[PDB]
RNA sequence: AAACUUGAGUGCAGAAGAGGAAAGUGGAAUUCCAUGUGUAGCGGUGAAAUGCGCAGAGAUAUGGAGGAACACCAGUGGCGAAGGCGACUUUCUGGUCUGUAACUGACGCUGAUGUGCGAAAGCGUGGGGAUCAAACAGGAUUAGAUACCCUGGUAGUCCACGCCGUAAACGAUGAGUGCUAAGUGUUAGGGGGCCCCUUAGUGCUGCAGCUAACGCAUUAAGCACUCCGCCUGGGGAGUACGACCGCAAGGUUGAAACUCAAAGGAAUUGACGGGGACCCGCACAAGCGGUGGAGCAUGUGGUUUAAUUCGAAGCAACGCGA
RNA sequence: AAGGAGGUAAAAAUGG
């Protein structure tokens, strides 16, 4: 059965991006919503909507494409997994694409990006890479 | 095309209805194929079972 | 049915026996018993005329109704009992008028079941009827050869015959031997197969048990002397050493047929075994 | 620690099914037995022979005995975890699918070790025995033919109960879960107006993506997460030793020394095939005239001789070098 | 009209 909702969400985003879809609806959760908000703030997606219905709610992402129809999201990679969880220190925080990408992290100070983790000098569980 | 049973609305086939079974039996007594008689598969199964019942009770011939 | 003994001794090793689960009473009906002294294969001259009989456990005879001539009155199977005088078991039945009799116990006969005899009896195991009234294809046992004499055919454990067809005065039957023969349609038979089907499987296991059964040892011809047996003599072991194996009394004994000619039954016997 | 209904089950209303187990009934056909008619063959093959038959075969008609399988329906159809399940009837019984939204409230997925089922052959005990048929016998073919072919034919093939536990047991594709263009069939349903929508299967075609290529492609071999099993060059070898299992046959687990520089996959071009389709040719067909028969001329083989010079041998050597 | 799936006939000397 389902074992990694975050991986499912990332794969939904990847598949929609490949097929060049405009919107993407998935079941919601707080971690997923925070991930989507980070993506929007960083500019990888266009908009995020939350539908506060029954059954845990729905997230409705809107993907972003640049000029020439180029895809803003090149790739998403799950880093920490149920089968093996990954943590890093503040001084060991990895840079995605030499800084051109973001590493979504989960920290005592909320789920943030690797840039914010380095700035605040904190580590945590490296949820994902996005570039 | 259309199925005789589906059109007439009959939802059961009685093995003692020899006149009806003669419609779908061949000249030599073989059961005519569904693709020839036009019948549905659902009622083709019923028809085959009814025909075999009648054969056992000697209402209809084997050969 | 069959019980296999553990090899606690070389005597018991490979021995088996009936479990006697079918038997429902372990003592016989006193009033149906008669004494049965042993002959040990010795005739009215006091001479041994059949070899290998002698000794063995004492036995009482159970009077058995092979005739089944008490018609139109039901009888209830009181019990199934052991009988040392035959391979089959025997059923004590009690007629509705209070007369009690032993019959051969058919396979499947149960205590409390009802049996009947006569032309009007139903075709069910243990009922006795004339072959006239028994349908074609029915399996029967305890078959008469002469009407009213009593059953003589298919009485051993597991024995049965099959009714095949009905000529005018005779009925065709296939016997356990495979012979197909005619039997007068006034002769009676009992529906079913004789019980105790596992009888033949028993591994007797040791010499002493044969002795208990009253069987004395069989000495082979080849280990006697010439004056004893046609196979006797020769230095060391010898093969048969003549054109045919011989009986102790000097007759060929492998393939030689002995049924006598010009017998009344030869025109009733339709197909040999 | 406390809540939720989306996963998972349950209730309620429905659907189909060769799912399984046990009894019973039935038609066709094969073999055999008996009898009537009847004459000299039958059968078989590339062609034959063995074999059967003048004691009356084979053919034909009737009746009987018995075993085994279920013609048509029948379908990329159905059912089952897999193996597998196809005449009909009755009894017992398993699973699956559809709609509903009362009901429980995460109770789920996977699954080492374990425990069961598991085609065929095979083993034991007891039955049964038509057909077919390892072994085997004879005949044929052949250089030989322990075969292919023919005539027989035992185990076995069938049943019960135990055993064995393996197959190219294959979709050569582990289970669960979600997500990612479309077109068109079919099986069992459901909803809204022949049409549309929809659930679960079963097929075909085909994007993106994947792939060494072939190909796969909502029944993934795409994109992802969880768990299990498995692989690490070819032989040696599924062998040896040990262990466990088995009545046995054998099964499961499972190396090494030594040896080679390959072994392999997909695809390409050729060549080839006791593979195929088509087209053409005095290749058949139509027709006229011949050769093969006679004498003779000539060439060739053979034989002979001292030598009968050498060369040419299917078409494409032989009135050929000449 | 051209391709894919199932069943199913008839034929057959031997060696290249
Ligand atoms: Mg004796
Ligand atoms: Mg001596
Ligand atoms: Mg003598
Ligand atoms: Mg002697
Ligand atoms: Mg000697
Ligand atoms: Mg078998
Ligand atoms: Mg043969
Ligand atoms: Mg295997
Ligand atoms: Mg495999
Ligand atoms: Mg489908």
């Amino acid at each position: 059965t389902m074992t990694d909702p975050i991986a499912d969400m990332l794969t939904r985003v990847r598949n929609a991006n490949m097929v060049r879809h405009e919107k993407l609806e998935l079941p919601a959760s707080n971690i997923k919503k925070e991930i989507a908000e980070i993506l929007k703030s960083e500019g990888f997606i266009k908009n995020v909507e939350y539908v506060e219905d029954d059954k845990q709610g729905v997230l409705r992402l809107f993907l972003k494409y640049g000029q020439n129809d180029e895809r803003v999201i090149t790739g998403l990679k799950r880093i920490s997994k149920p089968g093996l969880r990954v943590y890093a220190k503040a001084s060991e925080m990895p840079k995605v694409l030499n800084g051109l990408g973001i590493a979504l992290v989960s920290t005592s100070e909320g789920v943030i990006t690797d840039k914010e983790a380095r700035k605040r000098n904190v580590g945590g569980e490296i949820i994902a890479y996005v570039w | 095309k259309v199925c005789y049973f589906t059109a007439n609305g009959i939802t059961h086939i009685d093995y003692k209805d020899t006149e009806l079974l003669k419609r779908f039996i061949s000249e030599r007594g073989k059961i005519l194929p569904r693709r020839v008689t036009g019948t549905s598969a659902k009622y083709q199964r019923m028809l085959t079972t009814a025909i075999k019942r009648s054969r056992h009770m000697a209402l209809l011939p084997y050969v | 049915a069959i019980k296999k003994y553990k090899p606690i001794t070389n005597g018991r090793r490979n021995m088996t026996s009936l479990d006697f689960a079918e038997i429902t009473k372990t003592t016989p009906e006193k009033s149906l018993l008669k004494p049965l002294p042993k002959k040990a294969g010795r005739n009215n001259q006091g001479k041994l005329t059949v070899r290998h009989h002698g000794g063995g456990h004492k036995r009482q005879y159970r009077v058995i109704d092979f005739k089944r001539n008490k018609d139109g009155i039901n009888a209830k199977v009181d019990s199934i009992q052991y009988d040392p005088n035959r391979s089959a078991n025997i059923a004590l039945v009690v007629y509705a008028d209070g007369e009690k009799r032993y019959i051969i116990a058919p396979k499947g006969l149960e205590v409390g079941q009802i049996v009947e005899s006569g032309a009007e009896a139903d075709i069910k195991v243990g009922n006795a009827l004339p072959l006239q009234n028994i349908p074609v294809g029915t399996v029967v046992h305890n078959i008469e050869l002469k009407p009213g004499k009593g059953g003589q055919i298919a009485r051993s454990a597991g024995a049965s015959a099959q009714v095949l067809g009905k000529e005018g005065k005779y009925v065709l039957i296939r016997l356990r031997s495979g012979e197909v023969r005619m039997i007068l349609s006034t002769c009676r038979a009992t529906i079913g197969q004789v019980g105790n089907l596992q009888h033949e499987l028993v591994n007797v296991g040791k010499a002493g048990r044969s002795r208990w059964k009253g069987i004395r040892p069989t000495v082979r011809g080849s280990v006697m002397n010439p004056n004893d047996h046609p196979h006797g003599g020769g230095e060391g072991r010898a093969p048969i050493g003549r054109p045919s194996p011989m009986s102790p009394w000097g007759k060929p004994t492998l393939g030689k047929k002995t049924r006598r000619g010009k017998k009344s039954s030869d025109k009733l016997i339709v197909r040999g075994r």
